[PDB]
């Protein structure tokens, strides 16, 4: 029985054209603990990605933080792509400035 | 209140790429204060609060023999719950626990854990009465038996109603004044829409901590939760929280609507509105 | 302090 990630991808603060930030991408509710995690800038992987250690909780299922730092444009599209046993293929979830 | 401390196990094996990965979390009132990863030349028990530093050299090398002891005690498991389900020895299995125990205000416990998981399923679990077990499926029958025949509830119950309860103490003592930290949110209300005659009002709260936190939506009276969007609270990533609730409304009508924020660390519920820049 | 666990 596997349980398909739920992901949220967002900023650590409010995002302001040209000012440094924190892109995360928020993975919960997986099983198998097993995950592959890539953020993406204009479709390109990046490299410096920062991962949390993994926790899980009550309900059994796991959860991670991808984060890496970055500096938002009016024009830059950035993204979370996840690889999970649960999912045929890879999901790619993009940054909404708005959400 | 109430106070809690709960480990958090779990064990993965890898045939055929090394030995199971097996990592140990402990928390106290839900905060990790102590974390043991096998991913290492020479795994140990680590402190993951700052308060936790004071404990002794005896501490930390008693926890990391007991973690150690117990990561080989899965990995039996691992290879004994292969036999119960009849499986082969060449896929990814992984074995979950979460131990501990909840204390009320007067010192007393108010419920122990016990519980294990076998693929992300119940598999058994210490009940209430901290006396009999609940076994999820046939395979977790065998082990119950075993478990009765053997007075483990007996050595639990030990457990979670003594040497649970007083290192819980101990440690709220040193994290006390960390643990009781309280961030109340820092909302505002955005606007968002397409050409068209309806408009998005979403209502942020960040910055808070704990995680606990109730957005909600109001017209007037009443409030909108049939069609109001949120998401679930989520990490900012340096401690605190972050969370939204939106709605759509007609234009021209964002005035009439309110967000309120309920959060245990604000004296009174926030109440905002749409509030164009000057 | 963690208890140690027993064999399932």
């Amino acid at each position: 029985i596997q349980k398909t990630p739920q992901i949220q991808v967002y900023s650590r603060h409010p995002p302001e054209n040209g000012k440094p930030n924190i892109l995360n991408c928020y993975v919960t509710q997986f099983h198998p603990p097993h995950i592959e995690i890539q953020m993406l800038k204009n479709g390109k992987k990046i490299p410096k990605v920062e991962m949390s250690d993994m926790s899980f909780s009550k309900d059994w299922s796991f959860y991670i933080l991808a984060h890496t730092e970055f500096t938002p444009t009016e024009t830059d599209t950035y993204a979370c792509r996840v690889k999970h046993d649960s999912m045929a293929e890879p999901k790619t979830v993009y940054w909404d400035r708005d959400m | 209140g109430p106070h809690s401390l709960r480990y958090f196990v779990t064990a993965v094996s890898r045939p055929g790429l090394g030995e199971p990965r097996f990592i140990s979390v402990g928390y106290v009132d839900n905060t990790e204060f102590v974390r043991f990863d096998s991913d290492a030349e020479n795994p140990r028990y680590e402190p993951r609060a700052r308060w936790m530093e004071q404990e002794g050299p005896e501490y930390w090398e008693r926890e990391t023999q007991k973690a150690k002891g117990n990561e080989q005690s899965f990995r039996v498991d691992l290879r004994t719950l292969l036999g119960y389900y009849n499986q082969s020895k060449g896929g990814s299995h992984t074995i979950q626990v979460i131990s501990g125990c909840e204390v009320g205000s007067d010192g007393r416990l108010l419920r122990g854990y016990q519980q294990y998981a076998y693929d992300g399923c119940d598999y058994i679990a210490l009940n209430e009465d901290l006396k009999t077990w609940t076994a999820a499926d046939m395979a977790a029958l065998i082990t119950k038996h075993k478990w009765e025949q053997a007075g483990e509830a007996e050595r639990l119950r030990a457990y979670l109603e003594g040497t649970c309860v007083e290192w819980l103490r101990r440690y709220l003592k040193n994290g006390n004044a960390t643990l009781l930290r309280t961030d109340s949110p820092k909302a505002h209300v955005t606007h968002h829409s397409r050409p068209e005659d309806k408009v998005t009002l979403r209502c942020w709260a960040l910055g808070f901590y704990p995680a606990d936190i109730t957005l909600t939506w109001q017209l007037n009276g009443e409030e909108l939760i049939q069609d109001m969007e949120l998401v679930e609270t989520r990490p900012a990533g340096d401690g605190t929280f972050q969370k939204w609730a939106s709605v759509v409304v007609p234009l021209g009508k964002e005035q009439y609507y309110t967000c309120h924020v309920y959060h245990q660390g604000l004296p009174e519920p926030l109440t905002l509105r749409w509030e164009p820049p000057p | 302090s963690s208890i140690e666990f027993a064999r399932l």
